[PDB]
C-alpha cells in the first residue's frame, strides 16, 4: 500500500544508494546465509564460503532486479514476472525466507547508510521490501 | 519527462508526462545553460604541464571539475586531443601541487572518442548532481614528456632531448639510466637500446636544461607514463647532455627495379651505398627486409641477378634473422672479416606487396623446434636448448661428441 | 550452553557503549510507524498519529529504557531466561495479551536500530549472536502463553 509520498522516498532513498547496490545485495545474501543457516539449503550448489565470487554474483543480479523493480513501481507484477514464476514455481521457495532476506537487506542499507535513513525512510523502504516478496511469493503452494 | 524534438517554439507545445505521478524529488529539478561557445573553456591543472593533470572547467567565469563516473580511455583521448597535446595514455596523474577544491561539477554521460572537443559530444551535464562516492576525473596526455633524437647521422642517434608542454630541453647523463634509454627507443620506434653516450659526444647542445631525473622502471611503453622525481637545478653542465644509440641504425635499399618490391638489395654503411652478398641470404632474412620496406611478406628470391652487382663496392655483410622480427637491425650481424663475394654473386629479394597475415609459426611459417645457445658469451656457443611445445630443454651429456655437435652447429649457420 | 565464549563477549561488549536514553525510545518509535498496530496498546501514551510525534513523546522514550533495562537483565544469565521473564510474561499475556510475535518484531527493530547506531562495528557475525539472543528472549517472554 505504497502512497505516493510513500514511493518518491522509496525512489530517492534506493538514488542515493547508487552504485552501490551490487555489493549491498551481496553483503545481505553472504548476511543472511550464516545469521539463518537453515537458508543455505536452498542453494545446494553454490559456495557459500565468506567473500564467495558466486556470492558476489548472486548479490549483483538480485540488486540489479531490485533497481529494475524501482523504476517500475507502479507495475511491479509485470516486472518481477519471471522472477516470481522461477522463485515460486521451480525453486518452491518458502515464504518464510524471504522475510529473512528483506531484514537482512535493510540492516546492510542501515548500517551503510546511517545519515539518511530517517525513520519516515525507513517505513517507505520497508514497505518497498514487502511488496517485492509478496509478489514473488504469491504463486507458492 | 518532457519530450522536444529540439525544434518546437515553445516548451508546452511538446509532448510531455502529467503534471503529477512520477514521484520526483526536489534535488531532480532541470535546468539550462545556452552559451555562445567563447565562454567555455578546457584547462588541467596542479601536474607537471598543461597536459596533465585534475581536469578544470571554466564556464561562464565559474570555475568547476569533472566527475569519474563516466570517465574513460575514450573520454580521455578527446579531452587531450582538443587542448591539442595528443592522445591518451593514463588516466592517472602525478601530482606537483594541490589545487582548490570547487562544489560545481560537470558529468559525461558518454563520448565517441573521435570528436573534435569534449563540448560536441552529446549530453554533457553542467552541475546539478553530485558525486561524493566519485571522485575527480584525471588524464596524462602523450605531449607530457616527448622525446627527441638531435643531431645524429646514422637514422636513429642523436642528442635526446625532452620537451615539457611546447619548450624544449636537453637533459643531464646522470638524470638519464640504461632503462630510461630502452624506453626513449621504445618510444620513438627506433627499437632497443644498443649504446647510451654522454659528455656531449653528438654534439654541444644549446637551450635550457630540465632538472628533474627519470626514474623508470624500464618496461613503459612511454615516457610520460614512468614516475619522475624533481632534482636540483644546474646540478650538470651543459657538456653533460646525453646521447642515445637505439638498435635499427641500418638502411638497406632496393634498387635498378622498377617495382619497389622487387630489385636488388643495396647497403648503406660507412656513408657509402654498396650491393650486398648473395651468400647467406635465405628466406628468413628475405621476409626481414621486404617487412621493412613496407612491401609486405615475400616468397621468393632470384638465384643470381639480372640486375648486376651495380657500381658501388661489393659489402659483405651477412644476416641471420631468425624470421619473425620487424626490422633488420634486430637481427644479430656478422661482418668482420667475411668472406669476399665475386662480382656476380649479388642478393636480390622479390616482395608480394600485399602487407597480410605476416608470418605464423607451423610456405611463410617461423618453423618449429629451433635451437638456441645460452651463458656462451655469443650467438654461436654455449647450451643447446631444445624448443618443444611451449618450453625449452637441455640435452643429457651422455653419447655426445663433435659428430653429435656437427649437425647443431651447421643448423645454427655457425659452422663446424 | 546457548552461545560461545568468544561470542558472549562481543555481545557484552557492545552493550557496554549503547546509550539507554535514546536507543529505547529508537527501537519503540521506530515499531510504533513501522508497524502500526501496536499503536492501540500504547493508547496510555497519547498522541501518537505521526512519526514525529511518535519520535517525540515523552513516554514511549520513558517506555522503551523500561524494554532496554529488561533486555539487559535479561542477558545477565541465559538459563534463568524462563525464571527472569516469568514476572514480565504474565503481564504481556493476561493484562495486556501481546502476541508472541510483537515479541520478535521488537527484537528485529532491536537489531536494525543497533545496526543504525553502529555502523560498520556490527560485523555479520555479531548480528549472527544478537539474533540468537532476541530469538532466545522472544521465546522466553512467549512460553508462559498456553
Ligand atoms: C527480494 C528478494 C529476492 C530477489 C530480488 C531475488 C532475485 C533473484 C535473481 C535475480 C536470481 C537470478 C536468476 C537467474 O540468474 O536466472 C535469483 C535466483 C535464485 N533465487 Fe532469488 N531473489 C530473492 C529472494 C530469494 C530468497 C530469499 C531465496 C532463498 C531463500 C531465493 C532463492 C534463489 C536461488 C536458490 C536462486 C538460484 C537460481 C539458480 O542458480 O539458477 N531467492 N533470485
Ligand atoms: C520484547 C521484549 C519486551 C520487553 C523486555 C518489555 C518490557 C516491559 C516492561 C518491563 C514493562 C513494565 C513497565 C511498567 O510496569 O510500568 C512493559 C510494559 C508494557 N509493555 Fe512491554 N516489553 C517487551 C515487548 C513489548 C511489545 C512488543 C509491546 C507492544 C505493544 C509491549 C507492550 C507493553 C505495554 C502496553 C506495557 C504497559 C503495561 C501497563 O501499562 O501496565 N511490550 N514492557
Ligand atoms: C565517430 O565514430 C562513430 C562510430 O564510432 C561514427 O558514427 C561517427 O560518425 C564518427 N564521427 C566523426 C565526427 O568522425
Ligand atoms: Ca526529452
Ligand atoms: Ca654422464
Amino acid at each position: 500500500v505504497l502512497s505516493p509520498a510513500d514511493k518518491t522516498n522509496v525512489k530517492a532513498a534506493w538514488g542515493k544508494v547508487g552504485a552501490h547496490a551490487g555489493e549491498y545485495g551481496a553483503e545481505a545474501l553472504e548476511r543472511m546465509f550464516l545469521s539463518f543457516p537453515t537458508t543455505k539449503t536452498y542453494f545446494p550448489h553454490f559456495d557459500l564460503s565468506h567473500g564467495s565470487a558466486q556470492v558476489k554474483g548472486h548479490g549483483k543480479k538480485v540488486a540489479d532486479a531490485l533497481t529494475n523493480a524501482v523504476a517500475h513501481v507502479d507495475d511491479m507484477p509485470n516486472a518481477l514476472s519471471a522472477l516470481s514464476d522461477l522463485h515460486a514455481h521451480k525453486l518452491r521457495v518458502d515464504p518464510v525466507n524471504f522475510k529473512l532476506l528483506s531484514h537482512c537487506l535493510l540492516v546492510t542499507l542501515a548500517a551503510h547508510l546511517p545519515a539518511e535513513f530517517t525513520p519516515a525512510v525507513h517505513a517507505s523502504l520497508d514497505k518497498f521490501l514487502a511488496s517485492v516478496s509478496t509478489v514473488l511469493t504469491s504463486k507458492y503452494r | 519527462s518532457v519530450s522536444c524534438q529540439g525544434h518546437e517554439p515553445a516548451i508546452w507545445q511538446c509532448k510531455h508526462h502529467e503534471w503529477g505521478k512520477h514521484y520526483c524529488n526536489h534535488n531532480e529539478d532541470a535546468g539550462v545553460t545556452c552559451s555562445d561557445g567563447s565562454d567555455l573553456e578546457l584547462r588541467l591543472r596542479g601536474g607537471g604541464s598543461r597536459c596533465a593533470g585534475t581536469v578544470e572547467v571554466e564556464i561562464q567565469r565559474l570555475l568547476g571539475k569533472v566527475c569519474d563516473r563516466g570517465w574513460g580511455l575514450k573520454e580521455a583521448d578527446v579531452v587531450c586531443r582538443q587542448l591539442g597535446c595528443g592522445s591518451a595514455l593514463k588516466t592517472s596523474y602525478q601530482v606537483y601541487s594541490k589545487i582548490q577544491a570547487t562544489n560545481t561539477w560537470l558529468f559525461l554521460s558518454s563520448c565517441n572518442g573521435n570528436e573534435t572537443s569534449l563540448w560536441d559530444c552529446k549530453n554533457w551535464q553542467w552541475g546539478g548532481l553530485t558525486c561524493d562516492h566519485y571522485e575527480e576525473a584525471k588524464i596524462t596526455c602523450s605531449a607530457h614528456r616527448e622525446p627527441r633524437l638531435v643531431g645524429g647521422d646514422i637514422p636513429c642517434s642523436g642528442r635526446v632531448e625532452v620537451k615539457h608542454g611546447d619548450t624544449w630541453g636537453s637533459i643531464c647523463d646522470s638524470d638519464f639510466s640504461l632503462e630510461a634509454a630502452s624506453v626513449l627507443c621504445r618510444e620513438l620506434q627506433c627499437g632497443t637500446v644498443v649504446s647510451i653516450l654522454g659528455g656531449a659526444h653528438f654534439g654541444e647542445g644549446n637551450g635550457q636544461i630540465w632538472a628533474e631525473e627519470f626514474q623508470c622502471e624500464g618496461h613503459e611503453s612511454h615516457l610520460s607514463l614512468c614516475p619522475v622525481a624533481p632534482r636540483p637545478e644546474g646540478t650538470c653542465s651543459h657538456s653533460r647532455d646525453v646521447g642515445v644509440v637505439c638498435s635499427r641504425y641500418t638502411e638497406i635499399r632496393l634498387v635498378n627495379g622498377k617495382t619497389p618490391c622487387e630489385g636488388r638489395v643495396e647497403l648503406k654503411t660507412l656513408g657509402a651505398w654498396g650491393s650486398l652478398c648473395n651468400s647467406h641470404w635465405d628466406i628468413e632474412d628475405a621476409h626481414v627486409l621486404c617487412q621493412q620496406l613496407k612491401c609486405g611478406v615475400a616468397l621468393s628470391t632470384p638465384g643470381g641477378a639480372r640486375f648486376g652487382k651495380g657500381n658501388g663496392q661489393i659489402w659483405r655483410h651477412m644476416f641471420h634473422c631468425t624470421g619473425t622480427e620487424q626490422h633488420m637491425g634486430d637481427c644479430p650481424v656478422t661482418a668482420l672479416g667475411a668472406s669476399l663475394c665475386p662480382s656476380e654473386q649479388v642478393a636480390s629479394v622479390i616482395c608480394s606487396g600485399n602487407q597480410s597475415q605476416t608470418l605464423s609459426s607451423c610456405v611463410a611459417c617461423i618453423e618449429s623446434g629451433q635451437l638456441r645457445l645460452v651463458n656462451g658469451g655469443g650467438r654461436c656457443a654455449g647450451r643447446v636448448e631444445i624448443y618443444h611445445e611451449g618450453s625449452w630443454g637441455t640435452i643429457c651429456d651422455d653419447s655426445w661428441d663433435l659428430s653429435d655437435a656437427h649437425v647443431v652447429c651447421r643448423q645454427l649457420g655457425c659452422g663446424e | 550452553v546457548h552461545l560461545t565464549p568468544e561470542e558472549k563477549s562481543a555481545v557484552t561488549a557492545l552493550w557496554g557503549k549503547v546509550n539507554v536514553d535514546e536507543v529505547g525510545g529508537e527501537a519503540l518509535g521506530r515499531l510504533l510507524v513501522v508497524y502500526p498496530w501496536t499503536q492501540r496498546f500504547f493508547e496510555s501514551f497519547g498522541d501518537l498519529s505521526t512519526p514525529d510525534a511518535v519520535m517525540g513523546n515523552p513516554k514511549v522514550k520513558a517506555h522503551g529504557k523500561k524494554v532496554l533495562g529488561a533486555f539487559s537483565d535479561g542477558l545477565a544469565h541465559l538459563d534463568n531466561l524462563k525464571g527472569t521473564f516469568a514476572t514480565l510474561s504474565e503481564l504481556h499475556c493476561d493484562k495486556l495479551h501481546v502476541d508472541p510475535e510483537n515479541f520478535r518484531l521488537l527484537g528485529n527493530v532491536l537489531v536494525c536500530v543497533l545496526a543504525h547506531h553502529f555502523g560498520k562495528e556490527f560485523t555479520p557475525p555479531v548480528q549472527a549472536a544478537y539474533q540468537k539472543v532476541v530469538a532466545g528472549v522472544a521465546n522466553a517472554l512467549a512460553h508462559k502463553y498456553h
